């Protein structure tokens, strides 16, 4: 007359993992362990970084003329661009 | 007239909430107890990863520049083959939680049954989607008397012998 | 080590040495040697970054990449195979979903 | 007069076919059905591998000729290191998916053993060997009856009663 | 008057070690068999784990001297990033040889659970936490009956209908 239904939270058609036995399991719930979400800027919540900009991170040890105002810094984070340079004239190391 | 099946429902109260189907049109949840200890370990399983990948990492390539080709192909190769190793492991360590967070929800509502079959003994009839027949005025009482561990064949025998016994 | 310097391309070619406390450097000059006037001294656990991306002061994170950061809570990544930084791991695999509940035994027989 | 146990038989009919040891003679195999189940999911276990390991490659060591002798021996420690790895893996996985498949086989026994006892009840006696002791006369029909679902204690206990029942 | 439960008891007499309470006031332990069939087991386990990690290594950085620093580089770089792939996988071989450890114990005490059910029938009342009630005089002679296979209901369920039993 009476019934104890044990019931599986079945919501409408929800997605799908992949597990040991069968690929493509339909699952109540469930979350990505893989995140897509790429943030355009950079975090800078901590000691600011040296934005090198045309001056290299070599560069800080030398002395070009882009790098003249980082010879001498300190951070948590050092950031360097594609139009860095570590040099004027032509070197290397 | 339903033929009341496994409590699919699209139930909102509970992942593990259970239909009682009290025959004067109730169909209230099961004892959060049941759901709370699914999430007492399936929450923590994000966790469990991500102490096996938070690790330091330093720039190799430089990205902006070129470095000995006969080099970066060991290193391209060499990233590319634990990309597939890591990804490996990462689909099988998935699939096994995966697989485990599957069997141990079987497992939990296994003991829910368990639950129901030693405290009644002999007027739980499994039909082996989740139900159990009740061969007694099984009121919203006795739904209590399941989510606050009073269920006893001790009395809820006799009211079912009023209802079943066969003497012979 | 020694050096010389080779005719038939303008080139300066920079060397360097980690010197030990308590130690001297020792150097010997016959020309064609650009010398220092200062040295330097590390100060802090730096993150050297390589990347294209502007500077925003509301955002925090821990991975940086050639193309921005990875904020998240996950441990695994699908966005940049070089990150710099405490990371989760780089797949192939660009959905990794992880089952947080029971299958869905469907809710329409 | 032999002692019929867990129908090891040198059975060709089906992997998971039963021994119906009928009085009058008689050896045939279960219902196709157990067997298919168990079918369904081993046949599939190579293509589950194949998808695992089926990669595209490239040549990265000349054979014919020779390569910087330093960057060669971190190309083949490189490459021995990771054929452990992935034997290991495969040597892991293949372990895995044996392990899988032996209790896949015990489950899927255990699964008929509960046919039985579910549909009979009191009646069907487990040996532990496979082999249940049937209390009523359970000629091919009762074969019939477990094959097509209609072996039912409602009736079957009755027969059995005939045979087993004490009354005190 | 203590309120057995599981015997935890400080045991020293057999990793699986049963206490039987005696009414007269015993506390002896279990059939070896069962310890042992542990102990053949679990003793192994080291040796699987050495054939997967016994290999023959050589010298590939020269500790005393200096390698070119890009080569250097990439060395540490792989040897680094593969001491995480073993690391990952000795952590997680370790884990499920473990967790199968954890199984195969509570494994076998179901095992042991059932050799008391499946003889006794009906007078072996499980309380969850390795206790039996027993409803006969379970004299030491019954567990010595327990270890020796010979406890059977046909002898021991009527002597327990002496206690036990009602007729209506
Ligand atoms: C399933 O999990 C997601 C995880 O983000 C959560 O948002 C969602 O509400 C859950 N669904 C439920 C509880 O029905
Ligand atoms: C290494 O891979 C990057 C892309 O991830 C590619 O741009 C680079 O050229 C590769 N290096 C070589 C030597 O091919
Ligand atoms: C450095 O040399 C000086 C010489 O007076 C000595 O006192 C000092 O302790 C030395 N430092 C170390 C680290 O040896
Ligand atoms: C690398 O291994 C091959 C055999 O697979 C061997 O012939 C070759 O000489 C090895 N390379 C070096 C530098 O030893
Ligand atoms: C490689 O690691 C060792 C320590 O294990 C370190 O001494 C050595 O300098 C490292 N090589 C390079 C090129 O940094």
């Amino acid at each position: 007359g009476d019934k104890i239904c044990l019931g599986h939270h079945a919501v409408a058609n929800g997605t799908k993992v992949n597990t040991l036995t069968e690929r493509g399991i339909e699952v109540v719930n469930a979350t990505e362990t893989v995140e897509t979400t790429n943030i355009k800027k950079i975090c800078t919540q901590g000691k600011r970084p040296t934005d090198l900009g045309q001056c290299g991170l070599l560069g800080t040890l030398i002395g070009p003329p882009q790098c003249d105002q980082f010879l001498e810094f300190s951070s948590d984070l050092i950031i360097e661009r594609r139009e860095g340079t570590d040099i004027c004239y032509p070197g290397r190391f | 007239a339903g033929f009341i099946e496994n409590g699919w429902e699209g139930l909102i109260n509970g992942w593990y909430g259970f239909r009682h189907q009290n025959a004067q049109g109730e169909g209230t949840a099961a004892d959060y107890k049941s759901t709370q200890s699914a999430i007492d370990q399936i929450t923590g399983k994000l966790n469990r990863l991500i102490g096996k990948t938070n690790q330091q990492f330093e720039l190799i390539d430089n990205e902006f520049n070129e470095i000995e080709q006969q080099i970066g192909n060991v290193i391209n190769w060499t990233r590319d083959a634990m990309t597939e190793i890591w990804s490996y492991n990462a689909e099988l360590l998935v699939a096994m939680e995966n697989q485990h967070t599957i069997d141990l929800a079987d497992s939990e509502m296994s003991k829910l049954y368990e639950r129901v079959k030693k405290q009644l003994r002999e007027n739980a009839e499994e039909d082996g989607t989740g139900c159990f027949e009740i061969f007694h005025k099984c009121d919203d009482q006795c739904m209590e008397s399941i989510r606050n561990n009073t269920y006893d064949h001790t009395q809820y025998r006799t009211e079912s012998l009023q209802n079943r016994i066969q003497i012979d | 080590q020694s050096f010389t310097p080779n005719p038939g391309a303008r080139r300066i070619d920079f060397h360097w040495l980690l010197l030990d406390p308590n130690d001297t450097v020792t150097f010997t000059f016959n020309g064609a040697f650009i010398a220092p006037d200062r040295t330097s001294f590390f100060r802090g656990e730096s993150l050297g970054v390589q990347s294209d991306a502007p500077l925003d002061s509301s955002c925090r994170g821990d991975c940086f990449h050639s193309g921005g950061t990875i904020v998240s809570s996950l441990p695994f990544q699908n966005i940049n195979s070089r990150t710099v930084g405490k990371c989760p791991r780089y797949v192939k695999q660009k959905s990794l979903l992880l089952a947080t509940g029971m299958r869905n035994v469907p809710e329409k027989p």
